[PDB]
């Protein structure tokens, strides 16, 4: 039925008994580069089962006060097994994804989470200096980031944070959040479903790019209807994020990249 | 090398020319080798919004229960 | 750019098919038409979406720059090519993530005496030279760079109809990116913080080069100023990935915001 | 399924996700007068969509102590939009109906409502004078009336009430209520359904009659199993009644009727 | 896409060209896609004034008595 | 736009057919021709009604507005689009109740020095921007609204032949109404008198929007004034329901009158 599914990729399987169908972004399933759209001339590496499998990133907790969370792809998976290895050993890389967000509660809980997949999800910074966010802050990895309820300008001139300041109702980029529904999405309304499943093809203005310099997709999760339970002002339910890269192919092998951190 | 297309007549004159003949056609000829120099033809097509309106894996009927 | 479907007459219903009920959690929009929830008559639809096609939406010359030159270094000016110096065209382009089109540039040139009762000059001729990223930039209004043996130049005579030229799709990628979630450099472990640092969301330091404008006539002590308003129109348009439009004021070339963060007015929940 | 439905009449639509099928009284769907059964010779008016649509009468509240409610048709709809206008402008009128009773609660509530459609639902009065109920009292309109737990004789000779005294177990007419199941009906048992839907054809010994002098159908709602909740001696759930006239045709147009009231 | 119509010659020159040939024809070609950009053809038709002059239900003959 | 019928010869009569007698009470006009009441000769008719066709009657550019701008807020002006600012075209259009046509607008631009012996300025360029009802109206002769990324603009260089553009049938109804016997609002029972009140015979508060005109050149202290005379010609014309023409002077946008109520002169009943 629309509600029961099983996803198998490599050596990993995911089962769900409360789905609300699955979304295939823009109606496009991920695919490899065709010869007619090929650019780099060298033989690509395609790890296949070693990289195209389900990786579970860290679990976040939803509370009445949560504003939202965000992650960047392939960034969030840079340290994930052999996918991360191939990402850093190659100059160029390409991949699609199957994003599976998990969140179960009970029949006496309420709340709705909007799960959006955004191509080129550029976020707003914290200073008066334009495009000032530094690489280390823009790429948090598997832990991702969070949305805020208001904009707060960083004034420390001696030691600028050079970080993002994504305000939730402004979708972290100066647009109204209610219009974010034009992007592939699903809603995890506690009275209806457990999860949200989105299949994302590779989207870019090029056939292949640098995975370290460029993040193709952004995953934004916003509480559309806040978490509430029985009468417990105190309520916490975890949100686990499991993502699997698809049709990975890398070009331009050399020595490994070791990016600067923190 | 002339391209002859027909116009979509809005307001009609009390003439039969307003309803037929070359009088409701327009002629075009490209003078430049580079396609960039060309004007816009404006005979543009449409498409199915489904990729945005219903990017669902398992196709559903509106009459039928969405959650099944 | 076509027709809309006719409304078919619809009578009463008493069935197990309920198109009114749905579940938006799936991520889909309910494709209902009036006849699904009310009794309708047959209407032969004659309205079309001819003017809302991607092409017709952009088929207008929008101002992207106002270059100024004072014929008394101001004897010549340089404008770094961009669509972000103005807000109107920029906001329309940003309804999409990627685009691919040709461009038509029209130049409206105006000039005037600064002094109401002083000076005089003969009719001016302007040279608008395109300097592709890499070509030598003029240091003086009359140095060797203005020979344009390879750079495309446009010589405009004051008073003539606005100059106009077409430019093909010149991107180095398969489409223009309105948004680039990345950097041009990756800072490597071990290098000084000064190293490997670049702007967020920026690609090339010099994407499309710039325009160098000057008056070719020998300058007279008379005080004169000229302004070249650049109008650009995307023709032969294709766009990908729609995005919600800009709701708050622009704050630079990026998606940064600062000032008008509260765009909506107050209105009673139960007030019509 | 037997449980999900949508009813559309004119510009009004009703949806339900917890139905228990629908009843079509005597297996007859409402219809217009055939030429072989026609009586008045003048051209009839058939308002169609303007009169044949869903009209929502006033909501009543069910409590542990409720005895029951009743309405009369076309009486309850006499002030309803263009249906009421046509009713009063014409000497004769005919119509069928789609009665949709609404009552939702929760999985921890109990109670069962018996919804009966009775042809010629004559009710008992309050005095020793036979057939003494006056027109104004017999025709309450959209607010209808209520059943009582016992018979109480009106003794005020100076100012007789001239009203009905419908005792519930006597079905308001001297017959046992348990036998009222011989009339088209449905039961709204809180653990099973939200509503009751009955399609009533025109029933009478004539093809057309005076809608002001005569009520063809009566709607009786009796609590078969009283309302009860968790432990709240205090419980109230509303019962909304939505009715739509069908196949309306009127004959004998003249000046409008303005009946005496209160 | 050229439309060739004939002119209604008023004053005639002492030529045979004033009475025949392409010399009494005129040529037209539309250059714009929108019909609004077009000029007026001016080959306009007429109609019966009856809707104004005789909007009578029961048609009457002038020779015959109007009031019958 | 065609031929007239020939006159057939007609001789004497002595019959029971009397076309001369009629009864105008019916609401009809007696369709007599000369041969009905007199003896006629055969005349081959060569006259035509080519110039009185609805199209030829309106095929003239009529002045509908004179917009003025003083290049020393007057640096720019706004004209609410209408055909009622002038009387000549208005009176011709009002021979009919409804109309449907395309429009051709020609702009004649003139300018001059206010001072006979002072000031000087270089050739002026004008921008005529159409602001459709809803679009932002310019507050300054140089604010962001003049970027026209979507509004249609016309840039005219002083001295060039008059500018000219065509506009399609833009009505929201199936025809333009020259007369509207109604209101845009219905006052409801109970609401304050200030409520539900609107002008008699008025439809939208902003029917067709307006034109914003300005000189693009930087203004010099010199005293200059320019005037843009707008000429409009209905082309591809269709009209419905004839009406008697305006006999007394116009008094506003409505059918209101006040002054020249006695249009006819005196003449003796028996004076030729
Ligand atoms: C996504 O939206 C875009 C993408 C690219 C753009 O600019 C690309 C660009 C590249 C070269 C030239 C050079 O054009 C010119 C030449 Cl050859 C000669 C004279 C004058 C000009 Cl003006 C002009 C524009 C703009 Cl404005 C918007
Ligand atoms: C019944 O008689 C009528 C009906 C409508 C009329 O006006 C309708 C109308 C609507 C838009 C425009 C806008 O036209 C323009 C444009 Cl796009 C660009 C530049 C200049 C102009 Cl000028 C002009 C006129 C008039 Cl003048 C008479």
């Amino acid at each position: 039925s629309v509600r029961v599914m099983q996803l198998t990729l490599g050596n990993s399987t995911i089962t769900t008994q409360e789905a609300a169908n699955s979304v295939v972004a823009y109606g496009r399933w991920p695919e490899y580069i065709k010869d007619s759209e090929a650019n780099p001339v060298d033989q690509p590496t395609e790890p296949d089962v070693a990289a195209c499998r389900f990786y579970t990133l860290d679990t976040v907790t939803w509370r009445k006060e949560s504003r939202g969370w965000w992650w960047k792809l392939p960034d969030a998976l840079k340290d994930m097994g052999l996918f991360g290895q191939n990402m850093f050993y190659h100059y160029l890389g390409r991949a699609g994804y199957t994003v599976h967000v998990q969140c179960n509660a009970s029949k006496f809980h309420q709340g709705a989470l909007g799960v959006f997949a955004v191509p080129e999800m550029c976020l707003a910074g914290d200073s008066t200096t334009h495009m000032f966010t530094k690489y280390e802050n823009a790429n948090p990895g598997e832990k991702g980031g969070e949305f805020k309820g208001s904009f707060t300008l960083d004034t420390n001139a001696t030691n600028p944070a050079r970080n993002f300041c994504p305000v939730d109702y402004l979708f972290g980029s100066g647009v109204l959040a209610g219009n974010a529904f034009v992007y592939p999405h699903q809603i995890i309304n506690l009275r209806t479903n457990n999860c949200a499943t989105l299949v994302l093809p590779y989207v870019n203005s090029l056939s292949i790019d640098s995975m370290t310099k460029h993040n193709n997709w952004g995953i934004a999760i916003l509480p559309l209807a806040p978490l509430d339970f029985a009468t417990e002002s105190s309520t916490e339910i975890p949100i686990t994020l499991t993502i699997a890269p698809m049709c990975c192919e890398f070009n331009g092998l050399r020595n490994i990249t070791v990016p600067r951190t923190q | 090398g002339a391209q002859v297309s027909s116009q979509k007549v809005g307001a009609h004159e009390n003439s039969n020319r307003a309803y037929g003949g070359s009088t409701i056609n327009y002629t075009t000829i490209n003078y430049y080798r580079d396609s960039a120099s060309n004007a816009a033809s404006k005979q543009d097509f449409a498409q199915d919004p489904s990729k945005f309106t219903e990017p669902i894996k398992d196709v559903l009927i509106k009459t039928a229960p969405t959650l099944n | 750019a076509n027709n809309l479907p006719d409304t078919q007459s619809s009578g009463p219903a008493h069935s197990k098919e309920t198109p009114a009920l749905t579940a938006v959690e799936t991520g889909a929009t309910n494709p209902l038409v009036p006849s699904d929830t009310v009794q309708t008559r047959h209407v032969i639809q004659k309205r079309t979406r001819s003017e809302s096609t991607v092409e017709s939406f952009f088929a207008r010359g929008a101002c992207v720059a106002i270059i100024e030159v004072d014929n008394d270094s101001k004897l010549f000016s340089v404008w770094k090519i961009t669509y972000k110096d103005t807000v109107q065209l920029r906001r329309k382009l940003e309804f999409f993530t990627y685009s691919r089109f040709d461009m038509e540039f029209t130049f409206v040139v105006t000039s005037n005496y600064t002094d109401a009762n002083n000076g005089h000059a003969l009719n001016q001729v302007y040279q608008i030279m395109y300097i592709p990223p890499g070509a030598p930039i003029p240091g003086k209004w009359n140095d060797y760079t203005w020979q344009t043996s390879s750079n495309p130049s446009v010589f405009y005579t004051y008073g003539a109809p606005p100059a106009r030229i077409s430019v093909p799709y010149v991107g180095i990628a398969n489409a223009y990116s309105h948004f680039y979630d990345g950097f041009a450099k990756v800072p490597l472990a071990g290098q000084a913080s000064t190293e490997g640092d670049s702007l967020y969301g920026a690609a090339s330091l010099n994407d499309f080069g710039s325009l160098a404008v000057r008056v070719v006539n020998d300058h007279n002590p008379t005080k004169l100023t000229s302004k070249i308003r650049v109008y650009m129109k995307p023709k032969h348009v294709r766009v990908w990935c729609p995005r919600p439009p800009r709701a708050v004021p622009y704050y630079g070339p990026g998606v940064d915001y600062k000032d008008g963060l509260a765009p909506l007015p107050g209105k009673g929940l139960t007030t019509y």
